[PDB]
């Protein structure tokens, strides 16, 4: 009874926990296109220069 | 004389589920009994990325 | 012989603890297949705004009616009864039945009722079961509603009001209804229309039909019930080509012929020992 809640909450705890590390690392790709979009100038003004 | 030269009964061809490839959309699962199963509801437990 | 049915929609504990309450009654249903959909059985998929009453007994007469037997996970074991052998029954009609009468089964009256069958209903579907009423109070209200009918066309007075408020009840033992109008608003339903309308016309081909064919009748040999039958239309009447005639009597057969949920009253139970709160009673089948 006390062993297997407490795997149970383990469980839970590690399923957040990697929701959590996928979440972080799909943010960091998502601010670094955000950060390279606000780098990137278009294609015509790149041909003219 | 009226001859009657040959009799023929066609054998046709049984087809079964699990040899049809419709099977690949199913989790065939045969239970033992439904007399008593109103509701027989499966939960999930689905994440969100 | 035995039927079954499911019900497609999401069936509650609440719901399968009130319809098992209905565990022996009569549930009528359009076509004898052994497995049928829910949508079918019963009374629900017939009524509508325009249609009445009469058209209800018309098809249930036609209709084939079984028992409910037993409930199950979603198969509900339905059951038809054959002709001889006895069964029990609940009682869904709202008077005390005795000892040894005939059931009759009509259409139920309450149409959008206080009751509302528990609010067992589904996603526009509800079970409504028919009445089942011994056969004096069947044929006296099918000629109570009859001739509500009949007053229907001129209402405005006062007087013929009061003899329709009069018509609306009705009495038996401990029993008071309150059966309602077929007219709803200065307009009538149609096929209690074309019920009144038919009686009313099959009524007046025969009072000027009769007067041509005693003499077509009499001029073979006479009885002394030809004679007194001229009387009769003879006190009738001073009481005030073969192309008309074919159809004046085809249009009689066949106009009496819509009557026929009404002239007959065909009995389909017979009434055996009762239960104390008279609510349950063996019977024998009949038909």
């Amino acid at each position: 009874l006390d062993k297997i809640l407490n795997v149970e909450a383990m469980h839970t705890v590690l399923r957040a926990l990697k929701n959590t590390a996928d979440a972080m690392e799909r943010g960091l790709i998502h601010s670094f296109l955000q950060t390279l979009l606000r780098k990137a100038p278009p294609y015509f003004v790149v041909q003219t220069l | 004389f009226e001859a009657i030269f040959g009799t023929f009964c066609n054998r046709l061809e049984w087809v079964y589920f699990l040899t049809s490839g419709l099977a690949a959309a199913a989790h065939a699962i045969k239970f033992h009994d439904l007399n008593k199963l109103t509701t027989g509801k499966m939960l999930f437990h689905v994440q969100v990325p | 012989a035995n039927i079954f049915c499911t019900f497609d929609h999401k069936l509650s504990i609440a719901d399968v603890g009130k319809l098992t309450k209905l565990v022996a009654a009569v549930v009528p249903i359009p076509q004898r297949l052994h497995l049928i959909k829910h949508y079918q059985l019963g009374l629900h998929q017939f009524v509508d705004h325009t249609r009445g009453y009469v058209r209800l007994r018309g098809l249930l007469r036609n209709m084939t009616l079984t028992l409910m037997r037993r409930v199950e996970g979603n198969q509900i074991l339905l059951h038809v009864p054959t002709h001889g052998l006895l069964y029990t029954v609940l009682n869904t009609g709202p008077v005390t039945w005795e000892k040894g009468d005939a059931l009759c089964v009509l259409p139920p009256l309450f149409h959008g009722p206080l009751a509302r069958e528990n609010l067992l209903t589904l996603g526009q579907w509800e079970l409504v079961l028919p009445w089942i009423v011994p056969m004096p109070l069947a044929l006296e209200i099918n000629q109570r509603l009859l001739i509500m009918g009949l007053f229907s066309l001129d209402r405005s007075y006062e007087e013929v009001k009061a003899a329709v408020q009069q018509l609306q009840t009705i009495t038996f033992r401990d029993a008071t209804f309150t059966i309602p109008d077929p007219v709803i608003d200065q307009h009538l339903l149609i096929d209690m229309k074309t019920a009144c309308l038919s009686m009313s016309m099959v009524a007046n081909l025969a009072s000027e039909l009769t007067m041509t064919y005693v003499r077509k009748l009499a001029l073979e040999d006479s009885s002394m019930l030809l004679v007194k039958c001229q009387e009769l239309l003879m006190r009738l009447d001073r009481e005030r080509s073969p192309d008309d005639e074919i159809a004046r009597l085809s249009a009689l057969f066949v106009m009496l012929r819509q009557l026929d949920d009404l002239i007959r009253e065909q009995v389909v139970f017979t009434v055996c020992d009762v239960s104390p709160d008279n609510k349950s009673a063996t019977c024998i089948f009949k038909g």
